[PDB]
């Protein structure tokens, strides 16, 4: 899962 | 995005703020038009994933529409990763071949996204690709906005005939269904969704009638 | 659009954010007006089609009109396909000689279109062709929204004279009739549809009067 | 037929 | 409009969107003032006749006036052509010495027009050339729309000087009367057209009063 | 008559 | 912020009045809403701490907020300090080593924090890490401002349910609460605040639906 | 205005559309106050005067002024042209030494003027030159306009002090007055244009007081 | 401001006009807040004098303010002349040591202003040196305008503590008093200005309780 | 006298 | 203490 | 006195 749900987008 | 310096390297640069803004207002006046899906791409063309995730940041509302965005990025993604699956030990340091997380932009960086770019060798559109993936999300948010049916649609008797054809060529356009469906739907469904009689004006004409033809025919009917 | 660089080569980029909402504007506030094919040229100068597409995928609205400008891209290509037919092989992997999709930049790319404009020999406008296409297919638009007849038009007993000849001038200027008729037209019928004795004040002039002739003769008669 | 009715303009 | 490139060669480029819109707001909010004969060359400087044409093509209304313009247009050209008549056969396929309709950008193209513009010998401004028979064709327009008479101008007992010598002042520029009539007008027609006895509180100074001592002299009066 | 009456101006 | 010279050396250039009035705005309209955070860092990408510092100086507002951003700076950089500690005397004149004190620009210039930038070894982002610390004093404010809570919000029987869903991702999005109990949250707690059989329809769905999936299933319930 | 090009020639370039719009709203909004004066100059520095001609053709109101900025014109240039008067016969075809008329644009061109500027030897500001002389009628103006006196300005019982002070240093800024009385006027009329006894609060300071001190001493006296 | 170009020279350029209304609204819509003393920086870095000059030559209002400043600019500049007085004579025709009216631009010119900036050796900031003595009479002014007093704010029963406390730190920020007063102030006096058993809530904290802490401890209280 | 009464300023 | 309580961020 | 009581900032 790239983005995790409510994850901002872009670099961790 | 990126920029060019003399001795044919190439740099970073930051996104517009003027860009920036133009994308939230598109995305809060039109309300997650079909309209939203493009504006983005003009928008960022030219640009890098980096920016792409600021502008979609940015928005501070629609956001469960956002989460269906993330939901098909993650899923693209593992696509690519498994037509494009981790080669194994690289020789040196040289830089990872790209996977779904580096395209997006998440376990990776711009100067790495535009050094892909312009990797002498398989030089590969890291940006590009992001977009596609996004639009994509976008139209199912485009959808889940407004559901309203092609078929639904219906003219009424004290009203025109060019803006009930304006609808139903703005409802066709949202839908993802298939090209010759679109294409019968537009010489049948448009002529069967009328009046009672205005059916047969439409009709007047011998048949397959043009739109200019159609759109002529029933003016002041 | 396209740029150039150092050695000679040339390179794409987007089209600005304020050509695309100044070309929506133009198209909402106008209602599709005559002014906005002339607007869509300018804001398109020096661009590619794959920008124009952009600008006409962004409008969210007058879909119809839309259909109506597709209805005529698809002709107006065909007739170059037959113009200009598929040569044959091409040595090597050489650029395909240009076909109807590809001037549209449908079934083509931006670098291609790019360097079919600079090929060495043969350059090509595929970018200023695909425009005039276009400008067939808005042309046929401004008239369906506004078909008023240029006859039509009549002059009123507490209305002025300068103003009549304005809707007169300006609704002809959409026809697509031939000049010498409309040379006839605007030095008779605008004489003809005026008030019972406002046509032999305009008279009064000798013959053939000019228009600085007749917008001063009958002010405030 | 280059752009089929409903087809946004551009690249298929 | 123009720019340049390296080895000395020119080239063409478009006309901003920002200065077409200015040029359309100047003649719809003066509604032809004679503001509008400057705020046109000032927009358009710098810039070739086929930018011109297309600012004159993108305003929708006032259309009458624009005819007036063209009758100017088609004048000027054939003083031109009579004075600049057709020399004969041209060696090899070298431009073609400019006519009427070239200096206009009809029966030619920019970059016909940029490189008679710096043509090695006998460089020609055609664009500038363009504009002086346009200004022309403007003031004889801001005159037929606004035909109050610097005589007719009168003041008014409660209305106060300064204003009255504005309205005079700006009557007179639109008019094209002769420079010692100005002169006259301005010192005697102005102390005539006052209130009764305002015209003796201008006359107290000694004789041709400068406007400086005139607008003091009859402050609150 | 280099632009008729009517006629766009520019090239025809 | 920062830009290039012959030779490849670097210089120092103003902050946009533009750039500073958006970041200005950002904060009132918003009131420092999680969007803030964003918005700051594509203003002040490619720039250097003594125009984050103007940025941040202008604002003359909320200026509680503000100085909970500087308890957060001051915190950080003594982490830096303790990380990095003065290494001790430096041969010739040489630039020091960065401090808690230079990464902000307070016992510093923007040549030495530039400098430090492009130093030939050890090129350091002085820049990106003001940023970060001063985004994490932001989202402390963001959360002071606003501390409503997820399992707060409540759906309403006559309130529907995309927007109950849109105000629970965007309260989930300024917390600061680890992934999977974002995930659980977004797949058991959104269902549970439901109407008292809208929890029912949702869960019409087999299991962990998608939210296209429950987007669509109460769609009109 | 003017611009360079390789090789150490320059060029001629158009005045920006934004800075003529600025210049009329300058003189609309503010009616020809001081501030004008100033406004202009920033407008067009790096300017020449055939620019700064364009920008007092457009304002299409306040035409008397103007009228009191072109006598004026013509008087400086009376002055040059004795101070400077024709040289007698010029080397083969020598730009002429410039004159009256030249420095304002009229008997000349941009290029003579630019020329001038960057003349190898004898440079001369013909653009700064114009500037001046059209600030001296300018002001002129603003005073014609606004004619109200230092003295004039008088305190109210219930109108505070630091508004008053407002109006009176306003009003001194626009007089062409001497230095040493401006000095006085602001060490002794302020005082006394004051209340019955506010004159006294002001002079509780021990002597010239600062007006620092005078604007916090009456501060809710 | 300053440009460079070829062989390492310096020039100098206008002041940009939106910079300029920038700097007027700034000081017009906040009334001499304590903000415009840096929106004056950031619009000014880069600049020199002679512009800084012109910006505060356009303001047309608050003129007494602006006295201030120019009785501090005298100051400053004397103190300067004393710590840099004239050397004496200087071989041959060098630019002349800077002084008191150089460093302001009166006595002076942009060029050598800008001469001085790059002297090769003692390059000295003419234009930073100017805009802190600016800042220092812009400080006086911000204090003029606005005596609130930080221990006259008082919190209300139905007034709520994070806007008390706004007002608070947003009236410390503009006082010059010293920093350990300001850090005594922020623990001691923001909690006894507070409402009868406010104060107790915010006490509830152990001691010294950070912003953070006091800001959330009394939410709803 | 270098520009007359009404003349629009600039060349003749 | 890099920042101060009240202190305008940056240079001193 | 760099700038006199009234004087607009800059060159006299
Ligand atoms: O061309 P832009 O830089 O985009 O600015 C113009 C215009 O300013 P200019 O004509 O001076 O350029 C607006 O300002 P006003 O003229 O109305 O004062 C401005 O908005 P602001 O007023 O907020 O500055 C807005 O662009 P932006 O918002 O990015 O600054 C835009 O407006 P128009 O396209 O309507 O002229
Ligand atoms: O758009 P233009 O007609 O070329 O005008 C430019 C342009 O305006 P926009 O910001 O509205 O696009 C500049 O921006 P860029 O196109 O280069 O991005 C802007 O300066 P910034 O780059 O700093 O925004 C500059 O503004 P200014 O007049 O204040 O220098 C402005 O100038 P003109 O309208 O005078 O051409």
């Amino acid at each position: 899962p790239v983005l995790f749900p409510g994850q901002p987008f872009g670099q961790p | 995005p990126v920029q060019q310096t003399g001795g044919g390297n190439y740099i970073h640069v930051p996104l517009s703020p003027r860009t920036l803004n133009a994308w939230v207002k598109l995305v809060e006046d039109k309300k997650f038009g079909a309209e939203v899906v493009p504006g983005f791409q003009a928008l960022s063309e030219g640009c890098t994933p980096y920016d792409i995730n600021q502008m979609l940041n940015c928005v501070g509302d629609h956001q469960a529409a956002m989460q269906i965005i993330r939901e098909i990025i993650n899923d693209e993604a593992a696509d690519w990763d498994a037509q494009h699956p981790i080669p194994g030990p690289l020789p040196a340091g040289q830089l990872r071949d790209p996977r779904g997380s580096d395209i997006a932009g998440t376990t990776s960086t711009v100067e790495e996204q535009i050094q892909w770019m312009y990797r002498p060798q398989n030089p590969v559109p890291v940006g590009n690709i992001y977009r596609r993936w996004i639009q994509i999300g976008l139209q199912k948010c485009v959808r889940m906005y407004n559901p309203t049916n092609i078929l639904d649609v219906k003219q009424g008797p004290k009203e025109p005939f060019q803006s009930y054809v304006d609808r139903f060529y703005k409802s066709l356009r949202a839908e993802q269904t298939d090209p010759a469906v679109k294409n019968w739907m537009t010489q049948t469904l448009l002529i069967q969704n009328a009046n009672p009689d205005c059916k047969l004006v439409l009709k007047g004409l011998g048949m397959n009638p043009t739109l200019e033809e159609m759109l002529t025919a029933c003016q002041g009917v």
